[PDB]
């Protein structure tokens, strides 16, 4: 670093008094204000006009459907459709698509009754690649709290190296603060109020 | 001559670098030599009165330049003439909580390799390692 | 239908570009 | 690479000297897949002495299959550059 | 007697990308630490 | 303009030849073998080069999570040696080679060739055709 | 009778402790001191972090004040200061940088921050004018990521000082700071946009000059003192207490504060 | 990179002019299509645009000459091979320097003809 420093660096520290129950907090808080001015703001209510669960939908569509499987006959894709299976279809596409909203993310039947067009493929994968990223990330995240393993993501450096590497130090000086003070602090919010 | 002459210029402001670089304590060690500063001293002394002045004025600067902006701040908040102290004290007190958090044979490791890092000589390592060994108790 | 309800040097030339042929569909009307 | 020079040495004894590898010539690259971690090839060296040689050790074809269950837990089953999809205007061709 | 040196001159200091370990948490963030990354070249190249 | 089988693979194999650096010895014999098995007969000519771009660099079985092999992966360096020793008409590697041949193909028309065939822009176009040139210069 | 406002920012114990034993001891008991967050007049802020409710961060060097080392400099240091939220709550540096690449509207953000820049740009060009400076310049830091934030300030600042008939020569964050510290009578006036490393700049610059006191203009309109360190404090206590009408107590605190900058109350 | 691809963009549209040459002196200029249309109108933009006033040839040839950096270079001929100039005149081109040369001896055209048709339009 072509000269000997004025001081030495020691790991920034200082301000240990750091609580995982405030830092989840101020990152949840942080977001709720960005969802909110993102989103707009909470759209005029709503009467349901019937009343009716989801399940008890789902339920008399299956009955509905139920009966028919003996008329009901299969054909070739191109082949132009009976009435009991456009029925089948556009049920089964609603329910689904409400399923998805609400987050029941069974890909199974949503690749099945939702997939009619290309994009839906292309947002699909987009959202099977999200979701199950985010189940994995947690196992990673909470198992590295069973070794106690500092949450903040940390880049493979080699500082003899980079301290070596320049030449005047407060750049790569101010690049161990940064990382470091990253490494000391958990990315992660109450995904409660959130999904609220 | 040229070398005392380019130094003088250049702690004048009259000349920059090559590519306008700050002109720090560590550049002018990466180009005029480690022994900048007594070199320029002897050769102040061949110049009128109001060139020297400028001279010595020059090199304290630079010297304080020495340190970074955050240290600066921090630390050279009561003066200049006292920095030196008290960015001696915030060092050693940093070490006394390491010394206390993670042992000590860590942190002799710690200190060799930030010792390493810092161009320290062997004995400013040594005597900051015991310093702070006895500061502890 | 989304999209339609979302919405200096170079700036010289298209100036000049525009207003070059500005006066060519002028002498074209009259 | 330890794997590509092993792999050189047994291409040399059968396409150049005109020598068979024995099972014990594949047990040597089998245990370098395990130790390395390198499970993809692995599988390819299981198949090659159950095909070849008398089948492969159990020992390691487990170990292999605990190394890829551990990438699939971690993530790391395949680079991830190749994963972040693009499309024709993105790629940057490097 | 030639030219000796030029000490008006200094090699520019050389940014190192810096290279994060391909974990599912950096897939997540990648976005974000590339930020960094460019960030980092940025504070290099002009100083602070 | 008859265009029988041998005229169709002839040409691509052409434009394969068509190098600035050299190629590592898996990738060249990899994109050889699937030009001669007739992969490439529904590929342009002009944009044989992209394509083998995506099959070395890119992974698109990987991209559009269709991926079924266990080894035969082209990010595998290592396979350079196995297919050296025992040749890609081998029980081992040919049934493998096959199947990511075939879904590279089959995505790389689905995505990439029609949208490219569907540019009228004039702006596209150069994006396009500088796209071909950094492919070109590059594997 | 009279008040005191002392703010805590950022300071430790001992610092707010000193200040409270000089200014006791120093008033006599006649002006009280109390403790609070915001303040508009009579208030001194201790500690690097910038209070709630100011706009401009001007700092000087004053004649008395002046080190050794220093001597017979003149450079006018002006922060511009975005107002400040809540610790919790996104601030405007931040947000109107990050909400533009979120793609959430930034109206409001960004009038609020016009108008604090043009409030800013205003006490720079009247110091400006007053000294007798022709040109005046901008500090941005130059990093992508504050590539909207810094683009607003020069817009605005470059156009309030043009109006104002003087000229304006931007320039990044390490050469302004290392010529700062090293060759600072080249700069007549500097403005800093709002960073958390101009802040640094500015502090470093207060305290090289060897301990001075920081003015803050706030948005009630009047100015209010700032230190860091306890010369610093000390001076801006003096300064304060002159403010109230007490010239012979001020001077025996700025003489404690040359002579024993560390212990200025057991000095005087 | 950009300088490359202008540059064979260039000789393969000039090459495609020759080509295009001896079709249009065989068959005829209307049995071009489309594309080959725009392309010789192109072609010929360029051929004009390739000559250059220089300043050594001021005292004799009157005309003041041009300078023309290789950033303009670049950019004056890339613009014109997209088509974005499809609408100047192609004498403009001729013996000028730099895209803005281009422009400005459009206005002075365009402004000229315009006397021009006051004149015919009258008398």
């Amino acid at each position: 670093i072509s000269g000997v420093s004025p001081l030495l660096y020691f790991p920034p520290t200082t301000t240990s008094t750091t609580n995982r129950e405030d830092q989840i907090n101020k990152n949840t808080n942080i977001a709720i204000q960005m969802i909110k001015r993102y989103k707009g703001e909470v759209p005029p209510h709503y009467t349901r006009k019937s009343s009716a669960t989801i399940e008890q939908v789902e339920k008399e569509i299956d009955a509905l459907l139920g009966g028919a499987e003996k008329l009901r006959k299969t054909s070739t894709d191109d082949q132009p459709m009976d009435k009991l299976t456009l029925m089948e279809r556009c049920l089964r596409h609603a329910l689904w698509s409400y399923h998805k909203e609400e987050g029941r993310y069974d890909f199974d039947q949503i690749g099945r009754w939702v997939v009619y067009t290309p994009e839906d493929e292309v947002k699909l994968a987009q959202l099977k690649r999200e979701v199950e990223a985010k189940e994995k990330l947690a196992a990673l995240r909470k198992r590295r709290e069973e070794e106690g393993l500092p949450g903040g993501p940390v880049p493979r450096i080699n500082w003899p190296q980079e301290y070596s590497s320049f030449i005047d130090r407060e750049p790569v000086v101010a690049k161990r603060i940064r990382y470091d003070t990253l490494a000391s602090t958990t990315l992660e919010r109450d995904e409660k109020q959130i999904e609220s | 001559s040229t070398k005392m002459q380019t130094l003088h210029k250049l702690l004048t402001g009259e000349v920059s670098f090559k590519n306008k670089a700050p002109v720090k304590d560590c550049n002018i060690v990466h180009q005029f030599g480690e022994n900048w500063a007594t070199e320029l001293s002897a050769y102040a002394k061949t110049l009128p009165a109001e060139q020297q002045k400028i001279i010595v004025r020059q090199i304290a600067r630079v010297k304080l330049t020495r340190y970074t902006v955050a240290e600066l701040a921090a630390y050279c908040g009561d003066g200049p003439a006292l920095l030196d102290e008290t960015a001696r004290a915030a060092n050693i007190e940093q070490g006394v909580a390491f010394v206390k958090a993670k042992g000590v044979e860590a942190f002799e490791k710690y200190v060799a390799e930030e010792s390493t890092n810092a161009n320290w000589k062997p004995e400013e390592a040594k005597k900051f390692i015991e310093d702070v060994k006895a500061k502890a108790k | 239908e989304a999209a339609e309800r979302n919405p200096t040097g170079d700036n010289a030339r298209d100036r000049l570009l525009k207003e070059v042929l500005a006066l060519q569909a002028r002498i074209n009307q009259r | 690479s330890k794997f590509c020079a092993m792999m050189d040495l047994l291409e040399e004894m059968q396409h150049r000297n005109r020598l068979k590898p024995n099972e014990e010539s594949w047990t040597w690259v089998m245990k370098e897949c395990v130790k390395s971690g390198q499970f993809r090839l692995g599988y390819c060296i299981q198949q090659v002495m159950e095909t070849e040689c008398k089948g492969c050790p159990a020992d390691l074809v487990k170990a292999n299959e605990a190394n890829a269950q551990k990438a699939k837990t971690e993530g790391k089953e395949h680079p991830g550059h190749l994963s972040q999809q693009a499309g024709l205007f993105d790629v940057k061709v490097e | 007697r030639a030219d000796e040196v030029d000490y008006t001159n200094l090699p520019a200091p050389k940014p190192q990308k810096t290279v994060w370990d391909d974990n599912i948490e950096t897939e997540v963030l990648r976005k974000y630490l590339d930020g960094l990354s460019q960030y980092d070249m940025e504070e290099a190249k002009y100083g602070v | 303009q008859v265009q029988t089988i041998p005229m169709i693979r002839g040409a691509r194999f052409v434009a394969l030849f068509n190098q600035k650096q050299p190629s590592y010895f898996m990738n060249a014999i990899v994109s050889l073998y699937a030009c001669l098995n007739g992969y490439l007969d529904d590929v342009k000519v002009q944009y044989v080069k992209f394509y083998e771009y995506l099959l070395v660099h890119r992974d698109l079985g990987i991209m559009y999570g269709t991926a079924k092999n266990k080894f035969f992966y082209m990010y595998v360096q290592e396979l350079n040696y196995l297919i050296r020793f025992f040749t890609l008409n081998s029980p081992i590697l040919h049934g493998e080679l096959e199947e990511m041949l075939k879904q590279h193909t089959h995505l790389f028309l689905q995505h990439y060739q029609s949208k490219m065939n569907a540019i009228k822009s004039e702006k596209d176009v150069k994006a396009l055709k500088n796209l071909l040139y950094s492919c070109k210069r590059a594997v | 009778s009279k008040q005191l406002t002392f703010i805590s920012a950022g300071a430790t114990a001992a610092v707010l402790q000193s200040a409270s034993a000089i200014v006791s001891k120093v008033a006599g008991g006649r002006v009280q001191t109390k403790t609070a967050k915001e303040a508009g007049r009579h208030a001194v802020v201790v500690g690097p972090e910038t209070p709630i409710g100011v706009h401009t961060a001007v700092t000087e060097v004053p004649k008395s004040a002046q080190d050794p080392l220093f001597s017979g400099v003149s450079t006018v240091v002006v922060r511009a200061v975005l107002p400040r939220a809540a610790p919790d709550s996104v601030q405007l540096r931040d947000a109107l940088d990050v909400y533009a690449s979120a793609g959430i509207d930034t109206k409001e953000e960004v009038r609020s921050a016009t108008e604090a820049f043009k409030k800013s740009a205003e006490v720079a060009v009247g110091k400006a004018k007053a000294k007798g400076v022709k040109r005046i310049v901008l500090v941005v830091k130059q990093a992508s990521k504050h590539n909207c934030i810094n683009e607003l300030f020069k817009k605005i600042s470059t156009e309030t000082i043009e109006s104002a008939g003087l000229t304006t020569e931007v320039v990044g964050t390490a050469a302004v700071a290392n010529q700062l510290i090293v060759n600072p009578e080249s700069l007549g006036v500097v403005l800093l946009n709002d960073v958390a490393a101009t802040e640094q700049i500015e502090l470093a610059f207060a305290g090289v000059v060897g301990g001075v006191s920081r003015v803050y203009h706030t948005v009630e309109g009047g100015k209010i003192s700032a230190g860091h360190s306890f010369k610093s404090v000390a001076l801006a206590v003096a300064q304060e207490l002159r403010e109230l009408g007490l010239s012979s107590e001020a001077d025996k605190v700025e003489a404690a504060a040359s002579k024993n900058p560390r212990a200025v109350v057991s000095a005087l | 990179v950009d300088h490359y691809n202008v540059a064979q963009d260039v000789v393969q549209m000039l090459t495609k002019y020759r080509e295009l040459q001896d079709i249009i002196a065989v068959l005829g200029i209307d049995e071009l299509s489309e594309e080959d249309k725009l392309i010789v109108d192109r072609a010929r933009k360029l051929v004009k645009f390739l000559s250059q006033p220089f300043q050594v040839a001021e005292v004799f040839t009157g005309m003041t000459g041009h300078y023309v950096q290789l950033d303009d270079t670049i950019d004056s001929f890339s613009g014109l091979l997209m088509g974005t100039y499809d609408q100047v005149p192609e004498m403009a081109f001729y013996m000028v320097g730099g895209i803005n040369s281009v422009l400005e001896k459009a206005k002075k055209m365009a402004e000229e003809a315009a006397e021009l048709e006051k004149m015919r339009r009258a008398r």
